[PDB]
């Protein structure tokens, strides 16, 4: 997910601009739900996943808010000590403590019901078992017991009218989530919210710890520790699942790294390119980043150095020149299925080969597989989520950065060989592979573009619509499942704020019994495709002037 | 009117709810959700509670089991029971609002029942605050804030130490899965501040 918030110092024809692109994957009906609430202390408009009581994306006429996943490390695994002589128990602080347990029955359509037991310790629910050593692992979440508080914090934050009131609520949101703030006065802010454990000295958060007591968390860190910033000197706040703050540790996921190579740089570059941005320019950043190859910037220097000495007739040389002339912005050909430039395909094949030759080679099987992906891998239906720089590529990046990398290279990923040799060897692989498939005339190479699918199964892999309701878009776009922009104090409007969003396919997922689709079943689908957007209304006057229907209910609790 | 809830949909069908108190406001919210996304929300409920196999069969038994093994219902219910009347009104109103429309749906399914229900062979049942809470818990907490691979991490580290030896293996682990990388681009500039806390990168817990 990405987000950029432009403050008074960088906003043109406005005091603040918030553009949010949460990336949840794409689904039909829409992942998020448009909703406006007016009363009981609320006056809000926007849209939110699964129609949560609290709007994750919206504003209340005074401040606006947004989110992207935090990816902090708020989960540790405790290795519980079991005894075959004491089933259902585990050793904790010198005593054998009884596990919590519960019976569950899975009822099955056209099948036999299954009953099983779920087990839990003071550290959390049990993953499985390993009774050879008599061990079972429990998953400890720093937010355990704060689920409802997080839901509520996301709701009450909608009533905040300043930074202080808003952070009061951010402090109660316990999941690892980046929260963003902007207001009518041009103030902008950011908080990496969430409960994080205060771990015992020497506790490596990347590896399990004994559950016998000595390694239990001391508690949770105070809100003071949560990375946060209000009105940064830079004049903007940009995030694309990158690190919140210098020295801040990332999730322990082996496939997730915050390093020198990070896609957020693509956003920073565009925001810093111009002293000030208008609302339309801020919005255009969606289009640009969604089409931006994320590896070109990272490896082109390496590619150029390796081929700087090769003769013009060397094909490896011409592949690099092709990349050097390219801005990395993919565009579909008129066939609506291939990309105008072959750059991504070149980088894909090259990077795949590089990783195989370097990181993959230095890592023992089967772990080596963790580092083999180029990040371009996809199916006919296209990426199920955002595109990112692969974990293997981020490691390779540190390696090709040489001494400019702060990461000690305990093992030389190029294993003694000159990096140029390996780079050139991968370019040879790339020319062979690609020229074999597309011929020797690069200028007529029409490589397959990635497509995009609004899936009928929700992210769980569970049907939330009939298969036929799946929708397809020719151009894959590395952008938010929805995009919303709030512009505070726009100089060309009579309103203190303007806002837009796009909820595709549409607001309604309703299909009547006779198959008749709702009028708002698909009326934002084309809008999504062409980077369009529609106005979000807040004031009673704006809502009234744009009323399509009305219904009054009279009910008593 | 204190019992009055006004629903105005704009030109894209987006609902705006007008109500005087908390319960009525979220009742309106739940009502329009039941109108717009009943099947999606029903299947989201089953997804977050591991009751999919109930309507889709054996292919989802493993899924349902994995869902139930990943949370503790009674704990969620306890949190709900501890809510103040005001906060409870959010969840209760929301559920009551959904039920209001769901009842209408089941009173006249020949006109109001979303086609998918017919297709998938079942009908929608009423919601409780627990259900509303679990939509959030199961789709935001349990899936976007519940990530760890420590067991695999340790396996990698162990393999590295076997290949390269103890010290070098630990060093390669810090090369492939560093705790922090000072060159990582940050949302907050270094001039603003830095994170105070530093961790051990040697697995001293062994
Ligand atoms: O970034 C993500 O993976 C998805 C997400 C966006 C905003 C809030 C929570 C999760
Ligand atoms: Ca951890």
């Amino acid at each position: 997910s990405n987000m950029w918030v432009i403050g008074k110092s960088k906003a043109q024809d406005a005091k603040a601009i918030m553009v949010n692109g949460p990336q949840f994957g794409w689904y039909a009906p829409a992942y998020t739900y448009g909703i406006g609430l007016h009363g009981a202390g609320y006056d809000v408009t926007g849209n939110t996943p699964f129609a949560y009581p609290g709007l994750v994306f919206g504003h209340n006429g005074v401040i606006s808010w947004g989110s992207t996943a935090g990816f902090g490390d708020d989960v540790d695994i405790f290795a519980e000590r079991l005894s075959a002589e004491k089933p259902g128990y585990y050793l904790h602080n010198g005593k054998w403590v009884k596990m919590l347990s519960r019976e569950e029955t899975i009822t099955v359509k056209n099948g036999q019901a299954e009953t099983f037991t779920v087990w839990r310790t003071v550290h959390g629910n049990i993953l499985q078992t390993d009774q050879t050593t008599q061990t079972a692992y429990a998953k400890s979440r720093a937010w355990d017991g704060k689920e409802l508080a997080s839901l509520l914090a996301w709701t009450h934050q909608m009533k905040a009218k300043n930074w202080q009131e808003w952070t009061q609520q951010a402090a109660k949101q316990a999941l690892t989530i980046n929260w963003y703030y902007a207001d009518v006065n041009g103030n902008i802010g950011y908080v990496h919210t969430g409960a994080y454990p205060d771990r015992q000295s020497g506790h490596d958060p990347r590896l399990p710890v004994p559950g016998t007591g000595k390694w239990d968390w001391k508690g949770l860190l105070p809100f003071e520790m949560n990375p946060k910033v209000y009105n940064p000197q830079s004049g903007y706040i940009a995030n694309w699942a990158n690190s919140p703050q210098k020295d801040y540790p990332a999730s322990d996921l082996f496939a997730f790294l915050w390093g020198g190579a990070d896609r957020v740089t693509e956003i920073d570059r565009l925001l810093e390119q111009k002293p000030r941005l208008t609302a339309d320019q801020a919005w255009d950043v969606i289009r640009q980043t969604s089409r931006q190859d994320l590896n070109l910037r990272l490896f082109l220097p390496t590619l150029q150095a390796a081929t700087s000495g090769l003769t013009q007739s060397d094909p490896r040389r011409q592949l690099v020149e092709t990349l050097t002339r390219w801005d990395g912005i993919n565009l579909l050909n008129d066939d609506g299925k291939t990309w105008q430039q072959p750059g991504s395909a070149i980088l894909n094949v090259w990077l795949t080969s590089m990783l195989k030759r370097t990181v993959v080679a230095a890592v023992p099987m089967p772990f080596d597989k963790w580092y083999s992906a180029s990040g371009y891998e996809t199916t006919q239906d296209g990426p199920t989520g955002s595109l990112n720089i692969s974990v293997g590529a981020k490691i390779l990046y540190e390696a090709v950065q040489g001494d400019k990398s702060p990461i000690p290279q305990a093992v030389d990923l190029f294993a003694g060989k000159p990096q140029q040799e390996v780079v050139l060897a991968a370019l040879e692989d790339t020319w062979e592979t690609l020229s074999k498939r597309y011929g020797n005339n690069v200028s007529n190479w029409k490589t397959p573009a990635m497509a995009l699918t609004f899936r009928a199964n929700n992210f769980f892999g569970v049907p939330q619509a009939a298969a036929e309701e799946t929708r397809h878009q020719a151009e894959y776009q590395n952008r938010g499942t929805e995009n919303d922009m709030i512009v505070f104090s726009p100089t060309t409007s009579d309103r203190p704020v303007l806002a837009w969003d796009v909820v595709a396919p549409g607001q309604s997922g309703f299909i009547a019994p006779d198959g008749t689709v709702d009028k708002h079943y698909e009326d934002q689908l084309k809008m999504y495709e062409n980077f369009g957007r529609k106005s979000l209304w807040l004031t009673k006057q704006d809502v009234e002037a744009h009323k399509e229907s009305q219904e009054v209910l009279h009910v008593q609790r | 009117s204190s019992s009055e809830i006004k629903i105005v949909r704009d030109e894209y069908g987006m609902p705006h709810i007008y109500a005087n108190d908390t319960w009525h406001l979220f009742y309106g919210y739940g009502y329009v959700v039941a109108q717009d996304r009943l099947f999606q929300m029903e299947m989201a409920r089953r997804s977050t509670q591991g009751t999919v196999a109930e309507v889709l069969g054996k292919d989802f038994v493993k899924f349902d089991k994995d869902i139930r093994r990943n949370y503790w219902p009674d704990a969620i219910r306890a949190q709900i029971a501890a809510l103040s009347p005001e906060d409870m009104s959010i969840l209760q109103g929301y559920a009551d609002g959904m039920n209001a429309w769901i009842d209408k749906v089941n009173t006249n399914p020949e006109t109001l029942l979303p086609k998918q229900f017919n297709t998938f062979g079942f009908t929608p049942k009423r919601w409780e605050p627990f259900d509303v809470a679990m939509i959030f818990v199961g789709t935001m907490a349990n899936r976007f804030s519940d990530s760890t691979s420590e067991i695999d991490n340790l396996a990698l580290l162990t393999a590295l130490k076997d290949k390269y030896g103890v010290s070098q293996g630990m060093a390669v682990f810090n090369q492939l899965k560093w705790l922090v990388n000072p060159s990582a681009p940050t949302t907050i500039a270094v001039q603003e501040s830095n994170y105070p806390l530093k961790f051990n990168q040697q697995n001293s817990q062994t």
